[PDB]
RNA sequence: AGACUCUGGCAUGCUAUUCUUAGAGGGACAAGUGGCGUUCAG
């Protein structure tokens, strides 16, 4: 099967937003977006989990340049609020 | 029973293969099966279809 | 500085250093 | 042509050459100067080929040339220009390499051309070219490559500056640099690379922005061929150090500098499958690496797929020499005692641990394997062992099993053959698992378990039939598939008691078992091929003990034409032509029929006959097919509208147009004419890149601090290439996605 | 040669319930392994 463009644009959104709390695996960050998104349809839940997992596993091999900024502006909105 | 065969038991399945080898081993040695196999196959589905 | 100026002070600055570096008959045959 | 020494001498080239510098023509026609250097390649390629050690002699000058005429603007020179220059270090220098050996900075002979080569390229990394940066990159790649291991000591200036490269605000080579570097790190290996570059992340800074955290995913990636013992002295210090410092600021309430410092210790123990591909000290260095690693495996869960991964290379492809197969074989007592802890261990990822346990049985002893098959076989046994547990060793059972000698497998064989009529169905499929894998090795103990238990096997797989479940079908055809491979001529009375279970087995409930009924058709013919020497009646023979399953039930009638549907695109010829058109007869009779399941397996079979029987005999029967076709119904023409679609393709495409149509009734009339207008319409990694939403090369941007120096050696620093510079949330907060 | 809609396999889980029921909750997602792969889609 192909991935849809909402899964995938719900998927960017997601990662951006809440990197820090999400894990590498599928079983973790289906519990996580069973807490962060409503998510009307289970399947859209399931697809959604997955094709964040299979990020993860990629952006885990990145340079941690992205990974260190992105994490010090991660806070920067958190403590303002 | 069910026309397909993903929607009854798996218990269900297996008295299906039982009766089907049943049926080769009474049809395999009948005297009809011996001489024109196609013919005999295809004049079963003639009558078949014939009845239904 | 932008595309159109930066390509005309690199050619530029190319040649001014090359007339400092700078500061016959081709070789017809072939074996002495 | 390449001439030899009688037509063209040596000496002459060496003028030929000498002469031509006079030309060049003058930087920027494209005309000549593409033809100008494409034989200034093909002169000093002949040239080396007749004496090599000269062959060097002769290559600075024109590499002086080379990369000086990389500044030309018009790209076809910057393309044929590395392309000569990668094809003179591809054949001229890489297996001439050896001989040289290692060069210092201060060598004498051919390996001073060698310190000429790579100061020529040096001088095209400056700011002077800006555009010809992707080019240059390719050819430092190759020389890297080929040259890397015998010149390291020449070779730290560019890893310097190739570091400082990568500083630049906005490099659009980002992937090609690390392409450059990575290749490097393959010849000449991470100690010699991080001498030139020194890591900085050597326990604590002060700053969290690593500038040079980019050349632990290099390594990673590219390192095969150094010693193991690096890894060992060097990084475990860090691992450990930085380990130990991330929990330190966990307690302490901050989670964005531990969270930064546990990335960077997860992403430094991936490089040991990198460095286990290919170890030259993998003799010594691997008693220094086991009980580290098997502490590291039970009480770290976060790096047990990283190890899991991490012996799986080392096996298969650093284990190669006899004398290195010791050592990983010696130390085969600690790690599955650890290993199937892990597994067992109640709740993860056990399929990581299940396949690094099936490759490490297969370089072991095979007494050991019998010792454990014993206490897993206690384990199995014992009624005070829960299921999961239960189910969980007997796996374990599975991968002990093609390793055991005859002795061990005969009992467990025995031990396991009163548990295939188990109503359990998770037990049922691990014993027919069991049955399955013994048979699966071709050779060695379990080869010879074939012939020796053969009537035994032949018996107990025919009385577990009528208790057999629906997921237990899997693994019980691979059990069929390994014997059928190896059956004599004295075993019909097996292969006709085993036909209508698998044709049966062609609609049951998985996928995965359908597959394996398929495969297993096939062989059955070619268990029929080697019982007779006229090849055509014996498949014939093989035909009508299946025809049967035509005239049955409707589940049998539509599983049967599915086998007859496989069993012609494999045996095309081998039928007989005649064969097929009665068979084809006999599913127009069948594809009348009001069930679903019949005209499903019916018109599958008319898609692949007409592409297995030739046109001239479809010829003869274009009439009978599609006369039943034309008069089915209409919701059965609605339900399988382009499948039937597809069929009127095959036919107008291979056949004539018009006479289609003098056959079919009205309504398939303006369907067909849509397809004769279908057959006229025929006539990287940062977070940045890779969360996208999805004349012209020359534009430079200089920068305007300290004022800028062109003669500064960090000027193409401040050089540039490219462009410099939505949901709903509920009260709640949490997100609305629709 | 349907990348349309919906849906099934097994529940010794809930409801008046292991064997007959009919409402709901689980589960399955190419999920995982290895090859062919533009190394990303397949």
């Amino acid at each position: 099967r192909v991935r849809t463009k909402t899964v995938k644009k719900a998927a960017r959104v997601i990662i951006e937003k809440y990197y820090t709390r999400l894990g590498n695996d599928f079983h973790t960050n289906k519990r996580v977006c069973e807490e962060i998104a409503i998510i009307p349809s289970k399947k859209l839940r399931n697809k959604i989990a997955g094709y964040v997992t299979h990020l993860m596993k990629r952006i885990q091999r990145g340079p941690v340049r992205g990974i260190s900024i992105k994490l010090q502006e991660e806070e920067r909105e958190r403590r303002d609020n | 029973r069910p026309s397909e065969l993903s929607r009854m038991s798996a218990a269900q399945r297996q008295q299906l293969l039982e009766e089907e080898r049943t049926r080769f081993q009474e049809l395999l040695a009948s005297p009809a099966y011996r001489a024109s196999p196609l013919v005999a196959i295809g004049q079963t589905l003639a009558r078949q279809m014939q009845l239904e | 500085v932008g595309p159109r100026l930066s390509r005309r002070i690199l050619q530029q600055a190319r040649q001014q250093q090359e007339e400092l570096e700078a500061e016959r008959e081709r070789t017809t045959r072939l074996g002495p | 042509a390449r001439p030899g020494l009688s037509t063209l001498s040596a000496e002459l080239n060496a003028q030929i050459i000498t002469a031509l510098y006079d030309y060049v023509p003058s930087e920027n026609d494209l005309q000549p100067l593409l033809a100008w250097l494409k034989v200034m390649e093909k002169a000093h390629i002949n040239l080396v080929r007749l004496q090599w050690d000269l062959g060097l002699g002769h290559l600075p000058r024109f590499f002086g040339t080379a990369v000086t005429c990389l500044l030309s603007p018009h790209s076809q020179v910057l393309t044929a220009a590395t392309q000569s220059l990668k094809e003179i270090l591809k054949e001229c220098v890489a297996p001439h390499m050896a001989d040289i050996g290692s060069v210092t900075s201060s060598a004498s002979g051919p390996a001073q051309s060698v310190a000429k080569m790579f100061r020529a390229v040096e001088e095209g990394l400056t700011y002077k070219f800006h555009a010809a940066w992707s080019s240059v990159l390719q050819l430092l790649c190759v020389f890297f490559e080929a040259c890397g291991r015998q010149a390291h000591p020449v070779m730290r200036k560019c890893l310097q500056s190739l570091c400082d490269l990568r500083l630049s605000p906005h490099f659009p080579h980002t992937a090609a640099l690390d392409q450059a570097v990575g290749a490097a790190v393959t010849s000449m290996g991470p100690e010699v690379v991080l001498q030139a570059v020194p890591l900085e992340i050597d326990g604590s800074e002060e700053t969290l922005d690593f500038p040079r955290s980019w050349l632990l995913p290099v390594i990673r990636d590219h390192v095969q061929e150094t010693r193991l013992g690096f890894f060992t002295t060097y990084f475990l210090p860090l691992a450990n150090t930085l380990k130990s410092k991330a929990m330190d600021l966990a307690q302490a309430g901050s989670t964005v500098e531990s969270k930064i410092y546990d990335t960077l210790q997860w992403q430094m123990w991936t490089l040991l499958p990198g460095f286990c591909t290919r170890p030259t000290d993998v003799a010594i260095s691997f008693k220094g690496l086991a009980r580290t690693l098997g502490m590291a495996i039970s009480e770290r869960p976060d790096l047990r797929v990283t190890v899991c991964q991490a012996l799986r290379t080392l096996i298969t492809k650093g284990c190669q020499a006899e004398a290195d197969r010791a050592e990983v074989s010696r130390f085969a007592k600690n790690f599955l005692p650890i290993l199937f802890n892990l597994y067992g261990q109640p709740v993860a990822p056990r399929r990581a641990v299940l396949e690094t346990i099936r490759t490490y049985l297969t370089i072991t002893d095979t007494q050991l394997v019998n010792s454990l098959l014993e206490k897993a076989s206690e384990k199995v046994l014992d009624p005070a062992s829960s299921d999961f547990t239960r189910l969980s060793v007997l796996d374990l059972v599975v991968a002990l099993a093609p390793c055991a000698d005859e002795a061990a497998i005969s009992k467990l064989y025995s031990t396991i053959r009163p548990y295939l009529e188990s109503k359990a169905h998770g037990v049922q499929k691990k014993a027919y698992r069991v049955l399955e894998e013994v048979c699966a090795s071709p050779q060695g103990p379990g080869a010879l378990f074939v012939q020796s238990h053969l009537e035994d096997l032949k018996k107990t797989l025919l009385d577990s039939l009528r208790s057999t479940s629906s997921p237990a079908k899997r693994p019980r055809l691979k059990c069929l598939l390994h014997i059928v491979r190896k059956l004599s001529a004295e075993h019909k009375e097996f292969i006709t008691a085993l036909i209508p279970e698998v044709i049966l087995c062609t609609k049951e409930v998985s996928v995965g078992a359908r597959k394996n009924a398929f495969a297993l058709l096939v062989e059955m013919g070619h268990a029929f091929l080697r019982f007779g020497s006229n090849q055509e009646e014996a498949l014939q023979c093989y035909l009508v003990l299946i025809y049967p399953g035509l005239v049955g039930a409707v589940t049998m009638v539509s599983c049967s034409i599915l086998a007859l549907t496989h069993l012609l695109f494999e045996f095309k010829g081998l039928m007989g032509t005649s064969t097929v058109e009665q068979l084809l007869e006999n599913v127009c009779l069948l594809l009348a029929s009001r069930t679903r399941d019949v005209v499903k397996s019916a018109l599958g079979f008319i898609k692949v006959a007409v592409t297995v029987m030739d046109v001239a005999h479809l010829a003869k029967h274009v009439q009978l097919v599609m006369e039943a076709i034309g008069k089915l119904s209409d919701d059965m023409r609605r339900h399988f509208r382009m499948k039937l679609r597809n069929l009127f393709t095959k036919f107008i495409r291979k056949f004539g147009f018009e006479l289609v149509k003098r056959l079919l009734p009205e309504e398939y009339h303006r369907v067909l004419v849509n397809i004769r207008k279908a057959e006229a319409r025929a006539k990287g990694d940062s977070i940045e890149e890779i969360l996208a939403d999805s004349r012209q090369r020359s534009r430079a941007w200089l920068k305007e601090d300290e004022p800028l120096n062109f003669l500064d050696p960090k000027v193409a620093q401040r050089v540039l290439a490219t462009q410099p510079g939505g949901f709903k949330v509920s009260a709640d907060g949490r997100l609305i996605i629709r």
